């Protein structure tokens, strides 16, 4: 028993269309490794300012028979400072006609970012506080958890396939990996947190340079680009001809020419003999105005998102506390077992 | 865009 899910891929977010509610009200959510919270967009929320955070399915708990408030409130803050607020609550949840019930979500009226997200991480790192860091609500299953209990899944895994960057489309596999869709082996990789999906990076070759990194990296699906710590990301921009640009008033972005030569590829080093090569085409992000991106930003937390996971095949698993990755081979073919 | 920590 797997579930296969599609991801369509909308640019710097995947997302997957997920009915909530007896009556099977569409959302469509990212699908986001780096979280692991679900929360939906109400019908009555209060989008921020300039943002259009109903055109992807909006979710009205009223209409639904099944819906239950928990009476806590919801307050989550994303590592760009993205934020959504709301209260909690249960309602059944399907997945490409696989139905959980009493599943907590949170029903969001307030929010900066353009949908609802599907957190799908550890529920350790679920975000049970208001903004002070006072909790709200305890800890809780969330949905890859639920989909174990109620026998849909045997394992707390999925495999992720984000697909090419030209795909308009990839898949998520809960309980299940495709063996059809990477080459050599999945090498199996120890999680090196308890509340983030994060395996240890030992170097980044760039330009055919080796630079030796050593810490964890989170294998982050809803991250557009790479992040790493100032430093190192300071020594890989010198070598790519990166610039550090202030964009506005203590806002630093790498900016990179975007005639740059993306001929080469960066390589990334892993346990166990793992390694994923990313094509440079992945570190040239067109603004759209002439100026570009680079697919490299600095960070007080090591990221390797979209850019980055479009060019392997993840397995990871919860349990296990373990992701296992290959260099993706994009097919169609599919050799789907459970896991 | 960049999802907790």
């Amino acid at each position: 028993d797997s579930i296969s899910l599609s991801l369509i891929n909308e640019g710097p977010s995947y997302a997957s269309k997920v009915s909530v509610g007896s009556n099977k009200q569409q959302q469509t959510v990212i699908i986001d490794t780096g979280s692991s919270d679900f929360w939906v967009v109400d019908s009555n929320a209060q989008c921020g300012k300039g943002v259009d955070c109903k055109s992807s399915g909006t979710f009205t708990p009223s209409s639904s028979s099944s819906y239950k408030n928990l009476g806590a409130a919801f307050t989550i803050r994303y590592g760009d400072g993205s934020t959504s607020q709301g209260t909690w609550g249960k309602d059944t949840v399907t997945i490409n006609g696989v139905s959980i019930t009493g599943q907590q979500i949170a029903d969001v009226t307030q929010t900066s970012v353009d949908q609802g997200i599907l957190g799908i991480g550890y529920t350790s790192n679920e975000a049970v506080y208001d903004t002070s860091g006072r909790q709200t609500t305890p800890n809780y299953d969330n949905v890859p958890v639920t989909l174990k209990k109620q026998g849909k899944i045997r394992t707390n895994a999925y495999s992720l396939y984000l697909n090419s960057p030209s795909a308009e489309t990839g898949t998520i596999i809960f309980g299940g990996v495709d063996n059809a869709k990477y080459s050599g082996k999945l090498v199996a990789e120890q999680v090196t947190s308890s509340q983030a999906l994060t395996i240890s990076l030992a170097s980044v070759n760039l330009k055919g340079s080796s630079f030796s990194f050593g810490d964890g990296a989170l294998l982050d699906s809803g991250t557009t680009l790479t992040y790493f710590p100032s430093d190192f990301a300071a020594q890989l921009a010198d070598k790519a001809g990166a610039r550090l640009v202030q964009v506005a008033r203590d806002q630093y972005l790498y900016f990179i020419d975007c005639n740059t030569d993306t001929s080469g590829t960066t390589v990334f080093n892993f346990g166990n003999g793992a390694k994923i090569t990313v094509p440079n085409t992945e570190y040239v992000y067109q603004n759209g105005d002439g100026t570009c991106l680079w697919g490299i930003q600095p960070s007080d937390d090591t990221i390797l998102g979209d850019n980055f996971l479009r060019h392997a095949y993840l397995l990871y698993n919860l349990d296990a506390n373990t992701i296992s990755i290959a260099q993706v081979k994009y097919t169609t073919d599919s050799s789907i077992s459970a896991v | 865009v960049v999802f907790a920590f």
